[PDB]
């Protein structure tokens, strides 16, 4: 219920997802 | 043209589908989807289930103060025993939830699904002109699942002794089983552990040796490397022999551990070595087996808090 | 001041040195 | 000298038939004469519980354990 | 603050001590034992019947020093609570309200530092292995 | 004669047979 | 001056699927412990 | 093509200039081995003192050393 | 003889002799591997055959005392020794041998010589790979067993009160160690152990599927039913159809491998990662950093007496294990638990 | 091109981008140090130093600063609970600000070194190729490390110029930052003897200076040079790890 | 709240599995 | 604060990820 746990989970879900999407889009465009 | 049934069977037995819907598939798919749906719905939200049959329920649903690790689908109530308990046999749906019907439904549909999955593996092996023994290898986890979910409840006389469908349920079941049967001291569990460790070892070794030999299909240099390393020249120089051994080891290990499980289902426990080394006078000397016995005794006293009422646990 | 533990440690060091020297002598002799 | 030639030679057989049983009887005597109980300190089946303690030993201090183990053993 | 040293004595006046909790045990039973070492009292688990219960033997607690200096409690509930709190060592007063404390122990920075650095060293061992292997076998790796 | 193969084989074999004899002897001591 | 040491990173769809699966599985496994 | 030139680069050029030069033969490897053996002995001494497996009269090997 | 065509010395002759091909490849790393491993095996055997544990643990663990293969072990030193290296010439043993073996030093001897043997074995793998001119992925794979051994037998006892809590080299001793972790550390609930067991089971699964798939997709390269004979090790043609296996596994499972190198690298990678994560978890356990309890569920159970989950039952089982086992597991505590304080199901 | 796990391999073959990247990492480390110092100073409660010390409140970097002399704060409180007579420039906030400024300067230097990668310093005049004489670089850096170690041991810990290190009684009742006299006897190897730190640092600084001079003057042997791949940058990474 | 987070994580994992099974890169030259 | 912090984090992250994906798609084709 703590804010720290929820925000850590959200960041861990989102940031690597964004990084992987960046790399995949770069690869697919090339 | 062809009749309706001819077109239907042509579509079913077609290798052009994205996923092969075999004649075993026509049963595998509905059973597996039904089991999946019921499992998901019960895991997300389900009232506490009276596993022990002593009018105290335990909660295993996310909406009932649980998380992923401690959530589970509680096994069927002890009062039910081995009786068939479908939905239509309960007076009300809430009663079905209370007594633990979903576990029985999921177990039955899941066992049927895995059997038909093995059948479908054989079927698609046949339709593609392959040698049909992948299903034989797949039978080992199938046998283990059957022993865990079906044979042990049959031997113990109740479905409440089966494996709960949850992460903490697995650990509770394992602690229970070691307490009541001494799983660790059985030769078949030792063979299963040996099979699993050897499977990991051979997987790592084969992967490393093949990857290293894939220079700019395995060449004979890897065989020479392996012979030089462990002094086992000509032990494995045929690729077919090596891959057959890789397939055979873990499958045999899992077969034997599942057989040991099913054997203990009928109260044929493992080795017993407590009170073996005895002094000349007659005093008993403790051994590591005796410390294992002490741990089992500690596990057994807190096994069921308020279920037993007789000195000996015959059930 | 010298201590029996220190004396045993020095004896261990010289013993290990002798073992290593024996290994070196063996490999040197066998090599040529 | 392949292993086939090693097995075939009679000199190996005659020199091993005088040594293998010698080693076997050496081990049998080592157990039977009781030297194993003395060299390794394993208590004999009658000295596990001495009248002084009547219980399992418990070593207390590391530095003076040399005397403690022997006084506990009854030696 | 410090509640002072607690001394437990039975009805006969014999001095009793609580067996301190070893580091391994998350939960440890409380035992009142005499100077010799023989247990004289204990809490009967949770809902068990005992012959050495606190009230049956009549254990009393006296506090020397600290905030509660000079006091002497005889209520069995109070004696039991103070024995439970004294099996952990010296008795202290805590206010688990400002920070809404859970009540379970945490670890000092010593333990966290040790854990982090041992894990990092263990991973860097594999790092050394991999990079040394790449260096020694540069020719095969490159081509 | 005193090749490395001889050294390895005999170093693994002699203690093995000695310990086998020792175990066989220990099989008969009364408890 | 332009750098001769120029290269581009690539990540096929399989790698993207593997990475997404890995991060989501790690989140699933560790969420219970993080929330406590 | 020539690289960029800086007064600091001109000053520091001789340090990086002599690149790849080696001393023929085995050089001073024996001295290196002797120093490695000495360092290993020193590390063993330190580890044994700290482990209490090597007791010296002067050292105390405890917190009471801070009381000296 | 080198790049500049210089002379030859002692090192050159030693290198030529050591690397000479024979039945038993010695190599430079052999000088470390062979004696250390030999003495590790010898110590284990001579300890499980003659040496006892009566004075260190209060147990009888040897063939001489009457124990069989399953209940024989080389027990760890007494807790009084703490983290003593326990040399035969050390202050504890004062140079005596029978006291040293009786005092538990044989465990330390075996463990240390075995660890150095493992180091020598990895060095030997590196040497063989360099000699054959192959990438040394085998050493990278073998890194994980060394990590597991270091975490369990060296780092964990160092984090604890002494060598006494290290695993003892025996079957029943290992089972005791496993049950001890279950009871005290709640090792099943640690996520790192979960990841390790997932990796190990996945490695076994990969081995089984790879073997079955390869053996069930062979090309008809010969006559007769015995397919094993229809294989030439010197052939330059693939012995099984990758396309057929790919199609079969993509239609059965949904996803299938299409690259042999990636497949075999995945087989290499899964178990290594699993055991590395297990080693990290054990390192965490060495400092009592336990993933023992969930605070929310503990608070809910304390507040509500009707709240039961499998987690709470596991907690009760762990408490029972601890209380009923610590009486004889740890003699140095001299614990004497009255029968009325031992946790016990009141139903009886 | 390259997979996701080799993206940093493009820096292996040119020293300038290596300098820039190492500067970037050092700037990140310094920024973390400063930010953590500021955060812990914000959270710390110096009201009760006998029952609520720093280790009781989950302080991580604060004990490390306190160990070497930094005790006072700009807020008017000391770590011992006494009032701060004169905080001076070297306070907790001062140290954090200094670390942040150092991080920024290192970031700017990293940007500059990334922009200008082609420097004549890295090119050998013999062949005009980017090459680094690793033995001489190691000699220079070892000389610097030995000099710094000797300086820290002799002037800071000893208290000749610096404040000193933290010294406490065995039971941890009265501990303060005090100069220590180096102990050259056997007791200097007792880990609980503070003077051992000063003696070690002095001796190790002297030996490091000597070793740096040696590695700066004497060239490596050809057998050693080819055996350990002294011409490759990756072997230095393995040894350093 | 936390139950919703767990459900979202499981649903996302299942969606990733579905996309990987169906919206996969077609394999060429096996 | 949970609502506001979560909203701010999402507003910072998601649109920036979208813009970065578009730019990386653009920059791939020189
Ligand atoms: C020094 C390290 C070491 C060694 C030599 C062994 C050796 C052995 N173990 Mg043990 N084990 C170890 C560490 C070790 N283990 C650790 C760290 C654990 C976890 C705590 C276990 C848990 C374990 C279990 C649970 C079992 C074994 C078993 C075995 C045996 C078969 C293993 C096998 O098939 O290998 C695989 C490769 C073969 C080539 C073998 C005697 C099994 C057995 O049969 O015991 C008699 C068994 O049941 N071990
Ligand atoms: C001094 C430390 C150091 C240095 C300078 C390097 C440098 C290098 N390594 Mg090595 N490595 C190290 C330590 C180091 N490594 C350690 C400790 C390990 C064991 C874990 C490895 C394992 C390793 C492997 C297995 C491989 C390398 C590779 C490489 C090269 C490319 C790395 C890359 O592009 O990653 C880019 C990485 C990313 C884009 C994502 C990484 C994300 C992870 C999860 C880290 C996340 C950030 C982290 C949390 C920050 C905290 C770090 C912590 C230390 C405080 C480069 C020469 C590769 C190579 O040479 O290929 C030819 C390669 O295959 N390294
Ligand atoms: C699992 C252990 C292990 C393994 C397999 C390797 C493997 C390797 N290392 Mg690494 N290394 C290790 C541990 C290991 N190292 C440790 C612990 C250190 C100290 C921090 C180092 C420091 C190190 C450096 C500095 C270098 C290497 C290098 C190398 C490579 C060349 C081989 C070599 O130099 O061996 C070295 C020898 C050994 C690892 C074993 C020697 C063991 C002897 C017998 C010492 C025994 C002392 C004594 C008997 C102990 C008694 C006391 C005890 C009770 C405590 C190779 C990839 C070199 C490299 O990659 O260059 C390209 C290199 O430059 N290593
Ligand atoms: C290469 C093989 C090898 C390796 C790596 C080891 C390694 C080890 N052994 Mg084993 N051992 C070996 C061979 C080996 N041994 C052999 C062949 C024997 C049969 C004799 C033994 C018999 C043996 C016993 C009986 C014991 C060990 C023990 C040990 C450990 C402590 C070693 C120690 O303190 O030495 C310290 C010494 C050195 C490391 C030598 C270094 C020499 C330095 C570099 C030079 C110093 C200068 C020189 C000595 C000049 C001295 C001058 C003087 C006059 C002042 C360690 C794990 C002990 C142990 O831990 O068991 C619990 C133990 O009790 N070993
Ligand atoms: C001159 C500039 C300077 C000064 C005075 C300080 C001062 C300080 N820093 Mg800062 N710092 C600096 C630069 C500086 N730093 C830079 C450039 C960085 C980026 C890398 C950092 C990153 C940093 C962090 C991340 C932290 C500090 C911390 C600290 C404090 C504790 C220092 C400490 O315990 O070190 C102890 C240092 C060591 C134990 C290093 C040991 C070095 C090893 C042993 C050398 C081994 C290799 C050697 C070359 C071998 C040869 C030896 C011999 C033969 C020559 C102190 C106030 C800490 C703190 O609490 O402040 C917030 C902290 O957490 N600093
Ligand atoms: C219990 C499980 C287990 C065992 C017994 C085992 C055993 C072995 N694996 C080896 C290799 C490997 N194992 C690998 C991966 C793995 N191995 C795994 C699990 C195991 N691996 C797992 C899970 C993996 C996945 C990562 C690889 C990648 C390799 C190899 O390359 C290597 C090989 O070639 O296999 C044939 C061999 C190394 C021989 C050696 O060190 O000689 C030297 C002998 C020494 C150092 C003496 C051992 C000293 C030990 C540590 C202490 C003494 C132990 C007692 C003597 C016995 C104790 C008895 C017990 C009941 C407690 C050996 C046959
Ligand atoms: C409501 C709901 C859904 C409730 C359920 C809740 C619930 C309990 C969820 C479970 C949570 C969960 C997922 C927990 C697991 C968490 C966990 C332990 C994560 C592990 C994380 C991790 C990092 C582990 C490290 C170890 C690791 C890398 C493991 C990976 C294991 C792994 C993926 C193994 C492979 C398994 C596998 C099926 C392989 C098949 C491969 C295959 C298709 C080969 C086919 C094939 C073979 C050939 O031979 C050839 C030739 C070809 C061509 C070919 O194709
Ligand atoms: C992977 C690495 C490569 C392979 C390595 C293979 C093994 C190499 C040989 C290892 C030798 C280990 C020597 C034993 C050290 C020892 O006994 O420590 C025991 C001693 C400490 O000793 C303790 O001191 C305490 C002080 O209050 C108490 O008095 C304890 O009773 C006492 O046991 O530590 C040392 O001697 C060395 C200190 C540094 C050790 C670093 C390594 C271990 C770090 C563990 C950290 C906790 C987790
Ligand atoms: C009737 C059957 C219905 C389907 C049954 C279920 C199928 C599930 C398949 C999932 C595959 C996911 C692969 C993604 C990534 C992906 O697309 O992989 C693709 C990969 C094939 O890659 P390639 O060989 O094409 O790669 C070529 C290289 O050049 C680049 O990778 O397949 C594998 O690696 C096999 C291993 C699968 C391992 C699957 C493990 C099980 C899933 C994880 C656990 C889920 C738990 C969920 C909890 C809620
Ligand atoms: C995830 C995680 C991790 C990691 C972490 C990290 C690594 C972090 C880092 C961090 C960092 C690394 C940070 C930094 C920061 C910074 C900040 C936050 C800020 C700043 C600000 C400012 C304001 C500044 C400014 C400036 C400068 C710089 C100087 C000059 C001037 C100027 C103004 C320009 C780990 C794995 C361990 C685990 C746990 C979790
Ligand atoms: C320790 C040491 C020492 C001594 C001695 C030694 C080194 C020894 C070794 C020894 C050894 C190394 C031994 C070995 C042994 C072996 C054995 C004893 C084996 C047995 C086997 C068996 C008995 C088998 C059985 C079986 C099988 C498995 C198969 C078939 C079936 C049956 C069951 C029959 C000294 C102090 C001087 C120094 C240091 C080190
Ligand atoms: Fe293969």
């Amino acid at each position: 219920v703590n804010i720290y746990g929820l925000t850590a989970t959200a960041l861990f879900i989102i940031i690597p997802t964004s990084f992987l999407l960046i790399l995949y889009v770069k690869t697919a465009s090339t | 043209n062809s009749s309706l049934w001819a077109r239907f069977c042509e579509w079913i037995t077609s290798t052009e589908n994205r996923l092969y819907i075999g004649w075993f598939g026509v049963i595998m798919i509905p059973c597996l989807l039904t089991a999946t749906s019921v499992f998901i719905i019960a895991f997300i939200a389900a009232p506490p289930v009276d596993i022990d049959g002593i009018r105290e329920p335990v909660s295993g649903s996310l909406l009932y103060g649980n998380n992923i690790i401690t959530g589970a689908v509680i096994p069927t109530s002890n009062a039910i025993g081995l009786h068939f308990y479908p939905i239509w046999e309960a007076a009300s749906l809430d009663e079905w939830l209370y007594n633990g019907g979903p576990y029985q439904l999921i177990v039955c549909h899941f066992l049927l699904g895995v059997y038909c999955y093995m059948g479908r593996e054989w079927e698609l092996s046949f339709r593609l002109g392959m040698r049909p023994w992948i299903a034989v290898a797949y039978s080992a986890p199938v046998a283990a699942a059957s022993a865990v979910f079906l044979v042990y409840p049959i031997g113990q006389g109740s479905f409440s002794d089966g494996m709960p469908l949850g992460i903490s349920g697995t650990f509770n079941f394992m602690i229970v089983f070691q307490a009541e049967h001494n799983i660790l001291m059985h030769p078949f569990h030792m063979l299963g552990v040996a099979g699993v460790f050897g499977g990991s070892l051979f997987s790592a070794m084969h992967g490393s040796l093949v990857t290293s030999s894939l220079i700019r299909y395995n060449i004979v240099a890897a065989h020479g490397y392996f012979g030089r390393l462990i002094f086992q020249y000509a032990s494995f120089n045929n690729s077919r022999s090596l891959h057959f051994f890789l397939a055979a080891w873990p499958v045999i290990g899992i077969w034997f551990t599942a057989l040991g499980l099913s054997t203990m289902a009928f109260n044929l426990n493992g080795f017993n070595f407590n009170q073996s080394v005895v002094d000349s006078q007659g005093r008993v000397l403790n051994t590591w087996a005796d410390i294992i016995n002490r741990a089992n005794l500690g596990m057994e006293v807190m096994h069921e808090r308020n279920a037993h009422n007789f000195p000996l646990d015959l059930a | 001041a010298v201590t029996p533990s220190l004396k045993n440690f020095l004896g261990s060091l010289i013993a290990g040195a002798t073992v290593l020297g024996g290994i070196a002598l063996a490999i040197t002799a066998v090599s040529k | 000298r392949p292993f086939s030639d090693i097995l075939t030679s009679i000199r190996y057989w005659v020199i091993h038939s005088i040594t293998v049983p010698a080693l076997f009887i050496a081990g049998w005597l080592f157990v039977s004469t009781g030297l194993a109980y003395d060299v390794f300190g394993t208590p004999r089946p009658n000295e596990y519980f001495t009248e002084d303690r009547q219980e399992a030993p418990l070593i207390t201090d590391r530095f003076n354990a040399l005397e403690q183990v022997k006084k506990l053993s009854g030696n | 603050g410090w509640l002072g040293h607690a001394s437990f004595k039975d009805q006969e006046g014999r001095e009793l001590f609580v067996r301190r909790m070893p580091t391994f045990f998350e939960t440890f039973p409380v035992l009142l034992l005499d100077k010799d070492g023989i247990v004289r009292a204990d809490v009967p688990f949770r809902k068990a019947e005992s012959k050495y219960s606190i009230e049956q033997v009549g254990v009393s607690v006296t506090f020397y020093g600290g905030e509660l200096d000079g006091l002497t409690f005889t209520d069995p509930a109070t004696v039991k609570k103070y024995a439970r709190k004294a099996q952990l060592g010296e008795i202290f007063e805590f206010d688990r309200s400002t920070l809404q404390s859970d009540g379970v122990f945490r670890s000092s920075p010593r333990g966290w530092f040790t854990f982090g650095h041992v894990c990092f060293a263990l991973l860097f061992f594999f790092g050394h292995i991999w990079h040394g292997a790449r260096t020694i076998f540069r020719d095969v790796f490159a081509g | 004669i005193f090749t490395v193969r001889w050294l390895a084989i005999h170093g693994i074999a002699v203690p093995t047979i000695f310990f086998l004899g020792a175990i066989t002897a220990m099989q008969f001591i009364q408890r | 001056r332009p750098n001769p040491n120029k290269q581009v990173v690539e990540l096929n769809r399989t790698s993207l699927y593997w990475g997404l699966l890995l991060i989501f599985v790690l989140a699933v496994l560790f969420s219970s412990y993080i929330f406590n | 093509e020539p690289g960029l030139v800086t007064p600091l680069g001109t000053l520091l050029r001789p340090l990086n200039s002599e690149a790849g030069k080696v001393l023929p033969g085995w050089g001073t490897t024996v001295l290196m081995a002797v120093f490695i053996l000495l360092f290993a002995a020193f590390l063993l001494i330190i580890l044994e003192i700290y482990n209490s497996s090597l007791i010296l009269d002067d050292v105390s090997m405890s917190w009471e050393t801070l009381a000296k | 003889i080198g790049t500049y065509q210089e002379k030859r010395t002692w090192f050159d002759d030693a290198d030529d002799w050591l690397r000479q091909d024979r039945f038993v490849f010695v190599g430079w790393s052999g000088l470390l591997l062979f004696p250390c491993a030999y003495f590790a095996l010898g110590g284990w055997l001579t300890g499980t055959t003659f040496v006892t544990s009566w004075y260190t643990h209060g147990l009888a663990t040897s063939y001489l005392e009457g124990c069989n293969f399953l209940t024989a072990a080389v027990s760890t030193p007494a807790n009084s020794m703490a983290h003593s290296l326990l040399f035969v010439w050390g202050p504890e043993a004062q140079g005596d041998f029978t006291r040293w073996c009786q005092l538990g030093g044989l465990w330390a001897f075996v463990a240390l010589h075995g660890a150095f043997g493992l180091i020598g074995f990895m060095l030997r793998q590196f040497e063989i790979a360099r000699s054959v001119n192959l990438r040394p992925y085998n050493a990278i794979a073998f890194s994980a067993p060394i990590a597991v051994f270091v975490s369990v037998f060296l780092i964990y006892p160092l984090g604890q009160s002494g060598w006494f809590f290290a695993p003892s080299f025996g079957v029943a001793a290992i089972f005791r160690f496993i049950l001890f972790f279950q009871g005290f550390h709640n090792w099943t609930l640690n996520p790192f152990h979960m990841m390790g067991v997932a990796g190990v089971l996945g490695a076994a699964l990969l081995c089984a599927i790879h073997g079955a798939t390869v053996e069930n997709t062979l090309f008809e390269d010969g006559d007769g039913a015995n397919t094993f004979r229809a294989f030439n090790p010197t052939q330059a043609e693939e012995t099984y159809s990758m396309v057929t296996a790919n199609r079969f596994w993509s239609q059965i499972f949904g996803v299938a491998f299409s690259n042999k190198r990636w497949l075999h690298f995945f087989m290499l990678l899964v178990p290594v990662t699993g055991l590395w994560m297990s080693a990290i978890g054990v390192v965490g356990l060495a400092l009592n950093l336990r993933a023992y309890d969930f605070v929310s569920q503990e608070i809910r159970a304390a507040e509500d007496p009707e709240f039961e989950t499998f987690y709470t039952k596991n907690i009760l089982l762990n408490e029972g294990i601890r209380a009923w086992m610590a009486a004889q597991d740890q003699p140095h505590e001299r614990l004497v638990f009255p029968e009325e304080v031992l946790p016990r199901g009141n139903a009886l | 091109g390259l997979p996701w796990y080799r993206v940093h391999t493009v820096v292996i073959n040119d020293p300038g981008r290596l300098i820039s990247v190492h500067l970037m990492h050092t700037a990140l480390v310094s920024g973390w140090a400063g930010s953590m110092a500021l955060f812990e100073i914000s959270v710390f409660d110096p009201s009760d130093p006998v029952l609520n010390p720093m280790w009781r409140q989950g302080m991580f970097v604060l004990p490390f600063m306190t160990r070497l002399g930094i005790t006072q704060s700009w807020g008017g409180w000391t770590i011992s609970g006494e009032t701060a007579t004169n905080p001076g420039i070297w306070s907790y906030e001062g140290v954090a600000a200094a670390h942040i400024i150092l991080s920024g300067a290192l970031f700017l230097a990293s940007v500059w070194h990334w922009t200008y990668w082609d420097l004549e310093l890295f090119r050998d005049p013999r062949t005009g190729k980017t090459a680094l004489d690793l033995p001489k670089i190691f000699g220079i850096h070892l000389f610097l490390s030995g000099l710094l170690c000797f300086g820290f041991g002799a002037f800071h810990v000893t208290g000749v110029f610096g404040p000193g290190i933290w010294v406490s009684d065995p039971y941890g009742l009265t501990g303060r930052v005090q100069p220590v006299a180096p102990s050259w006897g056997a007791d200097g190897f007792d880990p609980y003897n503070p003077g051992g730190i000063a003696s070690h640092h002095i001796a190790a600084g002297i030996l490091g200076v000597l070793a740096g001079l040696f590695h700066l003057c004497v060239r490596p042997s050809i057998r050693l040079y080819f055996g350990l791949s002294m011409g490759s940058i990756e072997t230095v990474l393995s040894s350093s790890i | 709240m936390e139950a919703l987070v767990y459900t979202f994580l499981l649903v996302g994992t299942l969606g990733i599995i579905f996309f990987s099974i169906f919206f996969r890169d077609p394999p060429r030259m096996i």
